[PDB]
């Protein structure tokens, strides 16, 4: 056993009745004297380090080709003059186990914390060395953190791409399934996660070129495309992840859902393919009232009608659809369906739940399409189109798939350092940049939505950990009054970006002129309600920091009018599954799981307390599962009204409470307003 | 006033090896010595025999005379186990551990080695003698399958335990522990039958049947004592073994209703350190907040 | 070929009574007629008492004449969950539904109905038949097996698969399904036992079994028919269970690699809503012509 | 039962000891009083029988639109003149049942056999009366049968296509692993089966971009393959099949094999994929000569030589193989790969075996291409150059996928006509307006290869039928004999018609000036040796029919090198499964397998003896289970040598024979110049 891991064993053996945390900070001294040092591959100069890395095939030459050796000399000297040190060990073993660069032997470590910020902000900056020194002081701050893809690959020759949320609209035809199957694989191996609409696919038993009973319906696609991810994953590095989206009201979705389920075969079953389940109010209402539901047969609807079920307003059309002779549907009962899917929630934690109104009602880009599905994470929320891939040696129609671009604020370090808009704006630039690099030649209503929309994701983490060093606890009413007022602030600091790029390059995103931005009543509720802190210590929180008011959203809404908005989507709330660890954060705006965590690498245990967890906040860093899901979900929904996209909200269930339970989490959720529910982790 | 919460405790107690993951026994398997290799997956191969026994005639033929469809339930759920859980498990340990000629060789050695075909003999010889409304022949055969739950395996499970208690081999020692907590029910279960056709009997009958049990008891203790030897003398732990299936025959002759037989002794502590969800249908109310 | 495959299917089917909470079929049983409850009652009570002889007698007895380990352990399996889980659910169904006394009467009433007994006590007369090292008795018997378990059931799962597609005792309904699709695995499973000894025969011997096998299917379908006027003309359903045993009967022959007795019918759209050559190694020489 | 289904039983029920065959035709005539004229549906004249089978949406009215209805009148009034009667009962119930045009809800007969054989005529000539009928005369004596595709589907609108096998090539990467599951899939919705060559796919443990150990290899391709043909498979109706052919030098040939074994796990085992094994001569020397053996990784060969291992000679290039370090290689024995062979066709049937050097050592084409697999029936061998399917947005490179249209000559009926010529010449008109009309527009490599290599498959059926009927043993080696002077003349005339279609055309096959027909290497057997039968008998049943001679082939040669050739390949021996029932006809060239089959149909069973059975012919009849396999592979052997590509051999095993036996038979086979091998069924 390594001397650093002793001292971070040792956090559990308890001194004077009390947790040893400080321990934590020598092993980290330890993993840095013993190891981390020992194995670093160090340079007579840098100019040396990095004409090997860029000679080995390391690095890119052309993003360090666009400044001159002084000045990415200077963005290192920027980098290391903060002396970052990492304050627990599970921080700096994450970095240098999943981040840091190593050698093609795996053995020397080549890239340090600072080089790697360094090579990330040179790399985002795209030839300004005073930009890259803010993104230098950005990232060593620890104030914004880029995705694990950013993160991870920016800068590097051997690389994936920089986005790995991806969601595809698949078309009901064999050719454009064809095609769904070889562009999920084609961004499989480009490291990203891939989702998938099934609810344009038609069900099980329906027509095929006027043959009754032909349709093998969304799950044989599902099986297809869980072969395809197994096959293609990453290389053999990891395994391969995909999700697969179906309306409620799609008749396969008990078929759909029955794929998740223990006693399903072998020929029902996907074993890695995520599910998750679009609910329209129009199906929450059947539910409330007991009025028997029907799911319809999709390629009837679109025969009938000339459009796809998932393309029209359900709440308008199901009482014509049910009406309709010429539509096929079958009975269902809604409950039923809804305790069928917590039933499965409890089981799995699937499928994901997207309240279709809930995100469509506060969607800006409504115009281009309603968002009829989401990602593998369940926060991604946009407008897509689907593509019309014909036969070969004929014209495709090139619709637009969403791939959206990821980056974490740090809450504590941001409020900490009194720079919402500063970072946030840096932020914006920095995923700007990420989009514009982004050219993916194998998806191409993937890399035509990427051009047009210009759709990025700026989330946050650190939430709990702040409201937690700061005596806040994450159900009390402050906790959501800061909430509302940091994400005001980061949602108006966004838009304020937006609309700066828009002014400087002279053009927004496609389609813009129809969306509730330029329309100005995305700005209503920020021009009649002030968002400002009800209670005294949440000011005093935001204290150096000039919080918008009504005015300021007037002024932003006249000049959004004036200028437009470069970005269709901009924050959106990811996970940050191991990025967190890094910046010494809490995942996403999620509540803690465990205090202290215990983790199992190799054949030896670690110890991992959360982020400034002491005697005295030991009490306001409660755990999730002990938490009420009602006031996660009304904090959830608090920061939701905030941000354009959705957030990734797992649900924290204890064993002891049953399907009715989570049921009740779910309409509650529907009922204030959550776009989207993620997991159902039971402890 | 008892076979209910067994068939509650039975029940709930339901496992399939599948749910452990064995791989990370891999490295720890790896480096042990070709002697402790060698024992482990003797003591495991003798312990599969076992258990394929009591599940293909023991606890079936035990089922088939036991009156009571409650009885009948829960001896039938304990033969299931036996079978088709617990034998199985050693496979997939097999599997995961060994190369292929290896496992054949060890099934092969089973056959072959005389102490384990004597204590096969002897238990399936009574499980057969069993004649129908006869309670004398039952209770002899129950008392041969307390012996197996409560005393034969233990010779066996030492190893799996050993190792555990130095952290060692864990996920196989979880799938151990899981069929031992199983066999501790089932040796206490099938004592309560036995001791309720023993206390139907002359104070002379019993006299009788006590002899038998002890003798039985002796017969199967001094081929154990061999078997152990031939097994643990190559790993230098047939001394610690031998302190341990005393321990368990004691545990066995209390489940049966009668006084210890062998005298106390301490037990190597390593040992002794080796030791759906609920559905509410949804009300009209939970749709409004 | 196939032993460990069903195994798996059977062991991942696991489930208890517990699981499903029956009170709620109390608000659709208030509405039915006396016939309807009487009807259900008595094909309730049938389903019972056939299932009792399966788990008792039907399942342990092919176990025990079965030679493979691995045979053994899925037959062990079987019977478990007929007398551990199928027996304590039926009673569940009962005790939910209607009180002690009435429970008692309705069992008393088809305890002595002639049409239950026959096929009951023809089913258990080929089980009692099986001789020791005959596979000819044995095979008999899988036969028997494979009738009960696929195609005597279904005159019984007919009313509450009726009412489960109506949306009527859907907590019971659940159940029934459940069980229900034990009993196809299990038709299934000892119906490639069955085949195994067949094809073992001689072209004489096998015209004689698959005689033995039509004339048995022509007795108990016989029987089936007046079974199902006895209960269900009340209700006015006889017809289409008519069709649904002819269906299931089918069913039960395909088990047994026999074909279809009768021609293929549509059934009732409610219940359907409801439902090694030798390796010798080259020896050179071989090679040249 | 049926009135029938009695009679044809009442076959079995011996009288005097004897068989009741006559019964048998009693049957057919009850089949037709009182099945098919009730079910039959009538019109007042052909007109209003065309014409409600052309609006609703029953015939294509292209076809019939070339013909005045005075001259389809005619075609039908031929076709019904004959008086054509089916002499089994199953002859007739085949075509009812699988073959005649039946209602949208399949309650009536629409087509009769007459009807079916005057739409397939009218089809073949495209506009000429005096072709029709002369197509109608071929088929109404049963002197030619087009295949069940071509027969089933020829004029029909509600069609698939006319092409029954397609053969694929796989090239090393995802994006071509990508679109050869679209066009698996496309042509599984087409009907065809399909074929794919892996062997141009990197093993596992494969370099993905100077990553190690990345690729899943052959296998993974091949579930990918299992689940596209689950999910195609024609509308449900038939399952859908698909073939995968590997080189025996490749590294993954075990785990390729290990596919079917009966012990294989889930995560590796493919059901409903056939697989087939390419051994070049190279294979079988090391396995004789008992040298340990190499299997190679194709990736390394390769980037080290820049052509695929299958490109190229083994024969010549494995020594260079196995002393190059730069190419990666594992040690096999191949005797012990040959036993894995054998062990898994006595288990499973499978692999296919295809002797690559027996089939290029006599292949026509191997300056196109060498031939390195063959299809779904083992029968097809064409050469087939892989497509480089780029990125999108990319032009894709399009190679050549093989694909032929089949057709099979009666032997009886041809012989029995004395008109080898005329149906060989007409047959191959018919093929190749099957290729002209031919158009796929989801799979560009096959579309590109029927229009440039032209090729067709003419095979033969009813060998056994004519030799038993006329008292040769199909052992014997008269039966060798007039297979060899059969099949002879069959080469003659579809060389001669081939030539003569280029010469009317003005065109040849693609690349044919530098094949062995334009250099007349072909013809060098047919110009030194004579393949007149040594038999009197022989010479007797051939009497009436012009022999061709050494002279003869010597102006076919001349003809050919003054003209060319139109067609690539022309002949091909398929199984020949079902349409051999509407013929009367015995299974391909194969033996029979049983004298009388029982076959069970719905809750009855029927017997269907052998065409021809009869006391007199009952030993002539012998079983193919009861037949030397040697002499068997000698009859193959010998009609093979008059064949340009394969013909479907399938092995018919004794349960007491053992794996021994199997390779010794495989041996002989390759000894005799075997090309392929399909099956290897035990009794
Ligand atoms: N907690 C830590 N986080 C990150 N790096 C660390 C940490 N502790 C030590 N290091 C690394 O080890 C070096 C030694 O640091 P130490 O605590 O011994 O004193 P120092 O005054 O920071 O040393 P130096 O002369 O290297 O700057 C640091 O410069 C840094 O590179
Ligand atoms: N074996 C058969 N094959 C094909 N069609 C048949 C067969 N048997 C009967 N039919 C059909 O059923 C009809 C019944 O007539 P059948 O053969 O009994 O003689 P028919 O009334 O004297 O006239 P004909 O033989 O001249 O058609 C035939 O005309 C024919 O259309
Ligand atoms: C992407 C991917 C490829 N492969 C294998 C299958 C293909 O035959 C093979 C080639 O993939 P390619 O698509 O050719 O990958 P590449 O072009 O980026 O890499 P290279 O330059 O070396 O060609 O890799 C996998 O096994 N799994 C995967 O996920
Ligand atoms: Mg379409
Ligand atoms: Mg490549
Ligand atoms: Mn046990
Ligand atoms: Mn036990
Ligand atoms: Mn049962
Ligand atoms: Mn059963």
């Amino acid at each position: 056993v390594p001397k650093w891991i002793q001292l971070n064993n040792e956090i559990m053996i308890q001194k004077d009745g009390k947790f040893q945390f400080d321990k934590d900070k020598e092993a980290v001294h330890s993993y840095f004297v013993d190891y981390i040092n020992q194995n670093t591959v160090f340079f007579h100069n840098l100019k040396e380090k990095l004409d090997y890395l860029v000679e080995n095939q390391y690095y890119e030459e052309e993003f360090l080709s666009l400044y001159s050796f002084e000045d990415i000399k200077e963005v290192f000297k920027t980098a290391y003059a903060k002396k970052f040190r990492f304050p627990s060990f599970m921080s700096a073993f994450k970095f240098y186990n999943d981040y840091a660069l190593k050698t093609n032997d795996k053995k020397k470590i080549l890239e340090r914390y600072e080089d790697r910020i360094s090579i990330v902000a040179l790399f985002f900056a795209n030839g300004d060395t005073e930009k890259a020194k803010e993104y230098v002081n950005l990232m060593i701050n620890q104030e914004y953190q880029p995705s694990t893809p950013t993160f991870l690959n920016a800068g590097r020759k051997r690389r994936g791409e920089l986005v790995s949320c991806f969601l595809l609209e698949v078309n009901d035809s064999l050719n454009d399934i064809s095609r769904a199957i070889d562009i999920s694989m084609q961004l499989s191996k480009l490291g990203g996660g891939v989702s998938l609409n099934l609810s344009k696919l038609r069900a099980k038993g329906e027509a095929i070129k006027d043959v009754e009973n032909a349709t093998k319906g969304v799950v044989g696609v599902m099986k297809l495309l869980d072969n395809a991810f197994r096959y293609a994953d990453q290389m053999g590095q990891r395994q391969g992840s995909g999700a697969a989206y179906l309306n409620i009201f799609h008749r396969d979705i008990n078929d759909f859902l029955d794929t998740k389920k223990i006693s399903a075969d072998e020929d029902v079953r996907v074993k890695t393919l995520s599910i998750g389940v679009v609910i329209p109010d129009k199906f929450v209402e059947l539910a409330r009232e007991d009025k028997a539901a029907y799911v319809f047969y999709p390629h009837t609807i679109y025969k009938e009608y000339g459009q796809h079920m998932d393309e029209m307003d359900m709440n308008e059309m199901y009482d014509k659809f049910v009406d309709n002779p010429r539509v096929k549907k079958e009975k269902i009962n809604p409950r039923k369906l809804l305790e069928k899917l917590a039933m499965l929630r409890s089981e799995s934690g699937y499928p994901y739940i997207m309240f279709q109104d809930n995100v469509n009602k506060v969607h800006a880009n409504n115009h281009i399409s309603k968002v009829k599905f989401s990602n593998l994470c369940s926060e991604v929320l946009q407008a897509s189109q689907v593509s019309s891939y014909t036969d070969y040696d004929e014209e495709d129609e090139i619709g637009l798939d969403i791939s959206c671009n990821l980056g974490s604020l740090n809450i504590l370090n941001v409020m900490e350092h009194k720079s919402i808009e500063k970072t946030v704006k840096l932020a914006t630039d920095s995923l700007t940049h990420v989009s514009e690099t982004t050219d993916i030649r194998n998806a191409p209503a993937v890399r035509r939505a990427n051009k047009a929309m210009k759709s990025i994701g700026l989330g946050a983490m650190n939430l709990h950990g702040y409201l937690a060093q700061n005596g806040i606890a994450y159900e009390s009413p402050e906790a959501r009054d800061f909430a509302n007022t940091f994400f005001m602030m980061v949602n108006f600091y966004s838009i304020q970006r937006s609309a700066e790029i828009a002014k400087e390059k002279g053009e927004t995103f496609d389609q813009y002129e129809g969306s509730t931005y330029a329309t100005g009543e995305y700005f209503d509720k920020y021009v009649s309600t002030d968002f400002s802190p009800k209670y005294e210590k949440i000011a005093n929180l935001f204290e150096g920091m000039h919080i918008p008011t009504t005015e300021d959203w007037k002024k932003l809404k006249a000049f959004v009018a004036e200028h437009g908005m470069y970005h269709s989507y901009r924050l959106c709330i990811a996970p940050t599954g191991s990025i967190s660890y890094v910046q010494s954060s809490t995942a996403s705006v999620m509540p803690i799981m465990e205090r202290i965590e215990e983790r199992t690498y190799g054949n030896s245990k670690t110890y991992y307390p959360m982020p400034g967890l002491a005697s005295n906040n030991w009490f306001f860093y409660k755990e999730a599962y002990d938490m009420d899901m009602f006031k996660v979900v009304d904090m959830i929904a608090t920061i939701q009204q905030h941000i354009d996209q959705g957030i990734s909200f797992t649900l924290f269930l204890k064993d002891t409470m049953t399907t009715r339970d989570l049921n009740r989490i779910d309409l509650y959720a529907h009922h204030r307003g959550i776009k989207t529910i993620y997991y159902a982790r039971t402890k | 006033d008892f076979t209910q919460m067994f068939y509650n405790q039975n029940v709930k107690q339901f496992w399939l090896p599948e749910e452990i993951a064995l791989n990370g026994d891999l490295l720890t398997w790896k480096y042990l010595g070709k002697n402790e290799q060698d024992t482990y997956m003797k003591v495991l191969a003798g312990l599969t025999l076992l258990d394929t026994e009591q599940g293909n005639t023991g606890m079936p033929i035990v089922a088939e005379h036991v009156d009571g469809h409650q009885r009948k339930a829960v001896l039938n759920f304990m033969a299931m186990m036996e079978n088709a859980v617990h034998a199985k498990s050693y496979s997939n340990i097999f599997m995961t551990l060994a190369p292929t000629e290896t496992i054949n060789e060890v099934f092969e050695w089973v056959k072959q080695n005389k102490y384990l075909q004597k204590k096969a003999q002897m238990i399936v010889g009574l499980y057969k003698a069993i004649q129908k409304d006869d309670e004398i022949s039952l209770f002899k055969a129950m008392v041969a399958s307390v012996y197996l739950e409560s005393f034969l395996f233990y010779s066996g499970f030492y190893y799996p335990l050993y190792f555990y208690g130095q952290g060692k081999l864990m996920q196989s020692g979880e799938i151990i522990n899981l069929i031992l907590r199983d066999e501790a029910i089932h040796g206490v279960y099938v004592g309560l039958l036995a001791q309720e056709i023993y206390n139907k009997q002359t104070e002379e009958k019993k006299a009788e049947l006590r002899e038998f049990a002890i003798d039985l008891l002796n017969q199967l203790y001094e081929n154990e004592l061999e078997y152990t030897e031939d097994l643990y003398d190559q790993v230098g732990l047939s001394h610690d073994v031998k302190k341990f299936i005393r321990y368990n025959a004691n545990k066995a002759l209390m489940n049966l209703g009668f006084d210890p037989y062998f005298e106390e002794e301490d037990i190597n502590p390593i040992v002794l350190n080796g030791l759906k969800a609920t559905v509410e249908p949804l009300k009209d109310d939970d749709f409004y907040f």
